[PDB]
């Protein structure tokens, strides 16, 4: 940032060698300062909302073991959806239901909406309206787009099984892939298919598993 | 072989892409090291 | 001694509070991250 | 880790005797202090080290890449 | 091949220590935690329900530990050691089962986590437990890791095994002034309670309970507790007649001044005192009024229904501070360990918990209560999964408690801290070092030397070799090689079997005790006076030598007071030895083969009637012997071997018993930095800072306590051929001299391994901190300050680095913390390259990196550097024996002395050290060590034992040496014999940390802290020193004052404040400010402490006005 007061270069160095921590330039070799000072060791409506909506919001989260992370980043956006007074007057639920949701679809995570949801009353519709609105206001398009190949993910973990579904994964995904391009994919839950492939190559890995425990 | 890093019980021969996934392609399991450098190295015995 | 350079015993008593420089109060670095560490003399006056 | 290659003291290399040290006590089954004496080491410092040093490379292959 | 009964019970400690383990304490009570407690702790709190909607309930039932009934170890976890890696926290799932309310017909049940619990090392559930040699390949970890520490966040930390002052019984202390006051402090369950009593002035006593106002007359509550009779008060507590009649009366009067008659009033003058219940409740006021607190007062050690039993105890306690002031002594000081109780991390970890657990029901209420606020349709809703969402107050709350050290019990309102550690790994011996010591805490101030002092009753129940200097807020010590820390048994069995043997309850007796037997006093409560104390003693003894309540239940006599005592309590210290029935003992010598072959082994003996557990109150009632050659048919015990009484840590100094004690506390207090072989898991397990020696060796003499301990398979420490003579003149106090051509030959070299996580994170506005590297400007090459990476930007392995290169190439994004919005095009990309910079004075190498992924998926690299370090000038050896010394000039090889064979001493050693430190162990040792190596056996030393020196000789002296380890030598300078004899052999010196080369400082000028402008502290940040006002002075006495100005002013903070001689005040460039003036200022320069010491006034509310003269003219 500064200049030399004499050579009138920029390039600026801290030499870390004998314990100096001096900043010379390259140029002329005079310092520019030595003795290296470095440092060591209320009444709003606002904050009780948005603190409260810290205590709300980071609840929800470890409950589906998202990434705490990803709760700053959701948190924000309620931030921001409270600039418009789109949070007023709804349920509280739906409002940081949707401001959480569209934060972890931003990173292209395993979540889906139905899954988040029955931690409820709700009626995955409730939620699927709220969501859907605030795309309107709050104006974003782009981002979100749901794909197989985190799901089986997700899925397989909980599948019991053995290691071979890995194998299964590579499997399947390979599988749904084609499936995309076999231009059956659109107009679909991407659980179905998810759920659906996962079925295909766990019975083309020759493992009986029911149909329920499946969709469970 | 000649190519980038090991998993650690795999200790399968594994390349990544950039921002691929921290995961080894063949084990679930995750923690991978780096295999050595094919480069010369000089020490002095004494 | 009054020759009044202070002028008399009714200063004793706070009136105009003393805020002192930031160099005897620095804040924390700023570290990775909005917060930096408040340093004491920092909230309790900001609070008064 | 691995037998040194001489003492610390003589010189004498130790380095080759620690196999045929092992070797003759196991096959052969005869004691120590006869053993490492007609093994051909006099000298004392020469000799602890046959007798002392025990052998962890061994226990130190266990965890090697492949298993 | 008959075994000698001599020696023969040396094979007992092995089978002792091979199934009931070394270190069994942090398992077993681990162990009995998750196989019971939780079963308690539920079974206390198995029922939430809100005040809202009738009909509700929560019912636990079970919990278990990975264990969700699928097969009997968990199905799948994650292995220890590679969790260490990763900086995550080894964990087994808690499993609950529940019974709900939620809608008609339901009252339903489910197998549901609640959370994680951070099970320990080698437990019952862990997945290490019971596996043998292969598993431990598999599992990539060490088998002689004694285990039983936890791992949380990635690091490694231990429960420390906390004393506590025995709980729930009588202590008595006199006092200069005072008035001996009494104390019983009683706890379990709810309110943890003391209870004071003492004089208050001139035989006039009363008791202090703080739950009360201020104080009773003794005879007033004893009254109210029940006794009427008033003066056969007199009659109990005093006694018959003695001294004590008059004593107690002048207490007695003061009642009869004033009220009697606990059928109302007596009682009524208590609740009179005491103070309110807080509004509602006080509904009570009564006569019963206190009613409730002669009960529950303090002690919850009685309580029940009718009176006599705490008024008699309450009596009976009353009855020792009377008879302390008859006469001082005859009292309880609070030292020799029966009156001292430690704990493990048995009840501490549940303590925690039942806490936390607590909170989470109170809150899990408080969140079933919001569902059933507002009705909406029927308000049902399985009203279950939220304890999903709400728990972690169980686990994260608990990673935060066991990893910190920070214990809040609301529950108690008791805080502890400095309760764990990191395990420090420096040797295999500081591996079950940090394991197994004993932390005291409290000590209440230092300036008592009472709490310190080792106490003779610690005989073989404690470490005796060690008390460290680390003792600061509290004291450190170790327990024994054998001990097994008794844990709580069971009461009423015992009780209704000590009526059974013919006690009679105190309801039926005399109400005139003392005169008659002793009394049997459980726990420290009063129940029979039994008549013939001795053989109700014999018979219950008998007893659980044998048919029933073993281990702990001690049970001794006592004279001088009158009682005996059974106790029960948990938390206590025991150890084995065998009894003598009659003149022998009950081994019979045929019992051994019987022994060794296998089919018998240990926690037999109990069921044969051979050995059992004393304590310190019991032995100090019974009666021991040393060795089987001494017996007299007066004994009860002989200690199964004496070497038992040196801990883990102090078993290896050989042959202990000829040197002055402090050299075995010194050494106690060192082989636990000597360097080491650490584990066979070594080089693949990354750690902060590990060292690790190059060609380790076996200490050459053993000890029967070593090999028990496996510590020859880890050996720490070189072999060293050494003499023992002056030579150079570098040499001195405890001054080495050590061997070129040696030191080069491979002797003494270390390594040294860091690890440097840099741990990857993504920011709110998602952009993810990259590692991508590499300048490399003109023609294919990077910059040099660059280099040592390779494509990747990250390190690479096996490449030297050097000094200020960069080992990870790291960037930050640089608008990280903005405000993320639905804004952007083109560049999230404008990266801040922050690289953390190696620095040191050494070159190093980069061995092996690791790039993973933490527990909630955020990117880590780990990589760890190794330089192996040559034994340079000053660096600290020990003879393991307590010499603790620098080397000197190294000498090269040609020079110091060689003699016949031409071998070389490695090492060459002062003798001055010997003498005056009066330590003829190690002298001995040199001598067992050139045996040794002769014949070609390891020959061993020990603790009372060992090989007898005068044989050493006779293998020798045909061998051609001397009879005694003295021999000649040539001077290597002037080549004629040495005009002395010169005494060396084999002797096994251990490395040391305090390398130098990390310990050497510098400072040309360095920066300064913000706030004083005056250099910072010690290594590591950078350079500066202190002058101490202890050592300020020193340069007043010489007189010096420019060396201060120099020293306090110009070499420290130099500065330059403006002042104005008018109204003096400082002020910057030309103003005053407080006159605006720009005339009067003068430039002069002062300490910046200085300064900040005004400008610290100044805002407090004073003045330091600077009146000012000039220098010259007057
Ligand atoms: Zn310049
Ligand atoms: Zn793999
Ligand atoms: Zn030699
Ligand atoms: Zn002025």
């Amino acid at each position: 940032m500064p200049v030399c007061k004499n050579c009138h270069g920029t390039e600026f160095e801290r030499d870390l060698s004998n314990a100096n921590n001096d900043l010379v330039c390259k140029a002329c070799g005079v310092v520019s300062e030595d003795n290296p000072i470095v440092s060591e060791v209320a009444l709003e409506s606002r904050e009780a909302t948005l603190n409260n909506a810290r205590r709300k919001l980071r609840a929800v989260s470890y409950a589906l073991h998202i990434p705490e992370y990803i709760t700053d980043a959701a948190f924000q956006w309620y931030k921001l959806a409270l600039a418009n007074n789109f949070v007023q007057g709804r349920r509280s639920q739906n409002v940081i239901a949707s401001c959480l949701y569209v934060a972890c679809r931003k990173e292209k995570t395993h979540h889906m909406l139905i899954d988040f949801s029955s931690r409820l009353q709700v009626s995955v519709y409730s939620i699927g309206a709220t969501f859907l609105k605030m795309v309107k206001k709050l104006h974003i398009t782009e981002l979100p787009l749901a794909d197989p190949s985190l799901f089986i993910q997700h899925f397989a973990e909980k599948l019991d099984l053995a290691d071979k579904k890995i194998k299964v994964v590579k499997d399947a995904v390979k599988l749904a892939q084609r499936m995309s391009k076999d231009w059956m994919f659109e107009g679909r839950r991407p659980a179905g298919i998810a759920g659906a492939c996962i079925l295909l190559a766990c019975r083309m890995n020759n493992l009986r598993r029911t149909h329920t425990e499946i969709v469970a | 072989a000649t190519l980038k890093y090991i998993c650690a019980e795999c200790s399968s021969k594994l390349s990544l892409s950039r921002t691929d996934a921290v995961r080894c392609k063949d084990c679930g399991h995750r923690i991978l090291l780096k295999a050595r450098t094919k480069r010369l190295v000089q020490f002095e015995a004494r | 001694d009054a020759t009044v350079p202070s002028g008399r015993p009714e200063t004793y008593i706070w009136r105009y509070l003393p805020a002192p420089p930031v160099c005897i109060r620095p804040s924390v670095m700023m570290q990775d991250s909005p917060a930096s560490n408040e340093d004491d003399l920092t909230v309790k006056l900001t609070e008064i | 880790m691995i037998v040194p290659v001489r003492c610390f003291s003589c010189g004498k290399v130790v380095g080759d005797k620690w196999e045929s040290y092992l070797n003759l006590l196991q096959e052969d089954e005869l004691d120590e202090g006869t053993a490492l004496s007609r093994l051909g080491l006099k000298r004392y410092c020469c000799r602890r080290m046959i007798l002392t040093h025990v052998d962890l490379i061994e226990k130190f292959l266990r965890y090697n890449p492949l298993e | 091949d008959e075994i000698n009964t001599a020696q023969d019970k040396w094979h007992l400690l092995p089978a002792f220590l091979k199934v009931k383990g070394l270190v069994k304490q942090h398992l077993d009570s681990f162990n009995y935690f998750v196989d019971t407690d939780l079963k308690k702790i539920i079974k206390a709190n198995q029922l939430i329900l809100s005040d809202v909607d009738p009909e509700f309930y929560l019912k636990y039932v079970d919990i278990r530990v990975g264990k969700k009934s699928s097969s009997s170890t968990k199905d799948y976890l994650t292995p220890p050691h590679e969790c260490r890696l990763r900086d995550m926290t080894y964990s087994a799932p808690i499993y609950v089962d529940i019974e709900y309310t939620r809608g008609r017909n339901i009252i339903m049940h489910k197998d549901v986590e609640i959370g994680r619990m951070p099970i320990m090392l080698r437990s019952n559930k862990c997945i290490l437990y019971d596996a043998d040699e292969s598993k431990m390949a598999k599992l990539n970890e060490c088998p002689l890791d004694p285990g039983g520490y936890f791992i949380v966040n990635g690091t490694e930390k231990v429960i420390l095994v906390q004393e506590q002052l025995s709980k729930n019984r009588i202590i008595v202390e006199a006092d200069e002034k005072k008035g001996i006051v009494q104390a019983s402090v009683t706890s379990s369950t709810h309110e943890r309670k003391s209870k004071t009593y003492v004089i208050t002035k001139n035989g006039k006593i009363y008791l202090k309970h703080n739950s009360i106002a201020e104080e009773i007359p003794i005879a007033i509550v004893l009254k109210a507790c029940g006794i009427l009779s008033d003066l056969e008060i007199m009659q109990l507590v005093c006694g018959n007649d003695s001294s004590y009649q008059d004593i107690f009366a002048v207490n007695l009067e003061e009642s009869s001044k004033l009220d009697i008659y606990t059928q109302q009033q007596a009682l009524e003058y208590i609740g009179a005192k005491v103070k309110t219940m807080r509004r509602q409740k006080l509904t009570i006021l009564q006569e019963g009024i206190e009613a409730i607190a002669t009960t529950v007062i303090a002690h919850l050690t009685v309580e029940a229904l009718d009176f006599r039993e705490k008024a008699l105890y309450i009596a009976m306690m009353t009855r020792r501070v009377v008879m302390a002031m008859y006469n001082p002594k005859m009292i309880d000081d609070r030292d020799y360990v029966g009156n001292k109780r430690l704990e493990l991390a048995g009840q501490l970890i549940s303590l925690l918990f039942e806490d936390l657990f607590k909170k989470f029901n109170n809150d899990f209420k408080l969140s079933i209560d919001k569902v059933l606020k507002k009705p909406n349709r029927a308000m049902e809703y399985d009203a279950l999964l939220s304890i999903n969402v709400h728990s972690n107050n169980i686990t994260s709350g608990l990673n935060r408690a066991i990893s910190t050290g920070n214990w809040s019990l609301k529950r108690f309102k008791m805080e502890r801290a400095g309760v764990t550690h990191v395990l420090s790994r420096l040797s295999y011996i500081s591996a079950l070092g940090m394991m197994t010591r004993i932390s005291s805490q409290f000590e209440k101030s230092r300036k008592v030397s009472g709490p310190r002092a080792l106490q003779p009753s610690q005989f073989g129940m404690l470490c005796t070799a060690d008390t460290p200097e680390g003792e600061a807020c509290g004291l450190v010590k170790n327990l024994a090689l054998m001990t097994h820390i008794t844990t709580d048994d069971e009461e009423e069995p015992i009780k209704k079997l000590c009526y059974v043997l013919g006690v009679e309850d105190i309801t039926l007796i005399d109400s005139a005790s003392l005169h008659l037997n002793y009394g049997v006093y459980l726990n420290g409560t009063l129940i029979g006076s039994i008549r013939f104390p001795t053989k109700f003693v014999t018979q219950f003894r008998h007893l659980r030598r044998t048919g029933k309540v073993s281990e702990f239940i001690s049970i001794y006599s006592n004279s001088h007071q009158m009682a005996v005592h059974i106790a029960t309590d948990g938390g206590r210290i025991c150890r084995p030895l065998i009894i003598v029935s009659d003149g022998q003992s009950r081994v019979k010598d045929i019992h051994l083969r019987k022994l060794l072959d296998g089919e018998l082994d240990f926690d037999d003996f109990l069921k044969l009637g051979l050995v059992e557990y004393l304590d310190v109150n019991e032995e100090n009632d019974s009666y021991i012997a040393l060795y089987e050659k001494d017996i007299v048919p007066s004994m009860t015990h002989l200690e199964i071997e004496p070497f038992t009484i040196l801990g883990a840590v102090a078993g290896l100094i050989p042959y202990p018993h000829h040197n002055q004690s402090p050299r075995n506390t010194y050494q106690c207090a060192m082989g636990k930095q000597a360097i080491g072989a650490i584990a066979y898991n070594q080089f693949k397990r990354i750690d902060t800072l590990l060292y690790l020696m190059t060609y380790p060796q076996q200490p050459m003499v053993k000890t029967k306590t070593i090999e028990l301990i496996d510590y020859d398979k880890l050996p720490a420490g070189q072999n060293a051929t050494v003499a023992v003579m002056s030579y150079s003149g570098y040499d001195i106090e405890d001054a080495l001299v050590l061997n070129k051509s040696s030191i080069d030959r491979g002797f003494g070299r270390c390594e040294t391994r860091r690890k440097t996580t840099t741990v990857l994170k993504r920011y709110a506005n998602h952009t993810q901190d990259i590692i991508g590297g590499m300048r490399v400007d003109e023609n294919g090459d990077p910059i040099w300050q660059h280099q040592s990476l390779g494509p990747d930007g990250l390190g690479e392995v096996g490449m030297k680095v050097q000094s200020g290169q960069i080992y990870i190439n790291k960037s930050v994004p640089t608008n990280s913390a903005d405000a993320p919005n639905p804004n952007n095009v083109n560049v999230q990309t404008q990266y801040r390259e922050a690289p953390v910079i190696y620095r040191g004075p050494e070159p190093s190498h980069i061995d092996q990196v690791m790039m993973s992924v933490s527990d909630n998926d955020q990117a880590l690299i780990k990589v760890l550097l190794r330089q192996n370090r040559r034994p340079e000038l000053g660096d600290k050896f020990s003879s393991r024996h307590g010499q603790k010394g620098v080397c000197g000039i190294i000498v090269k090889q040609e020079d110091m002395p060689f003699n016949d064979q031409g071998i070389v001493p490695d090492i060459i050693m002062n003798p001055h050290g010997f003498p005056s430190r009066m330590t003829v162990g190690k002298m001995i040792e040199l001598i067992s060590g050139k045996a040794g190596v002769l014949n070609g056996t390891l020959e061993y030393g020990t603790c009372f034992g060992g090989s007898k020196l005068e044989d050493m000789s006779k293998i020798l002296v045909d061998q051609g040496f001397n009879y005694s380890g003295k021999d000649m030598l040539y001077s290597g300078i002037t080549g004629e014999c040495l005009q002395a004899y010169i005494f060396f052999g084999p002797i096994y010196y251990q490395k040391l940390k305090h390398m130098v080369l990390d310990k050497m400082h510098a400072r040309a000028r360095g920066p300064r802290a913000v706030l004083t402008r005056q250099p910072t502290e010690g290594r590591s940040r950078d350079g500066g020193l202190r002058l101490g006002e202890m050592e300020r002075d020193c340069v007043i006495a010489y007189g010096a004052s420019q060396l201060l100005l120099e020293r306090l002013m110009i070499s420290s903070d130099a500065f330059e404040v403006d002042v104005c001689d008018k109204c003096g005040l400082m002020g910057y460039s030309g103003w005053c400010t407080t006159c605006k003036s720009a005339e009067n200022i003068i430039k002069m320069t002062i300490p910046y402490a200085a300064k900040l010491l005004f400008q610290e006034l100044l805002s407090m509310n004073i003045a330091p006005r600077l009146r000012l003269e000039d220098i010259f003219q007057q």
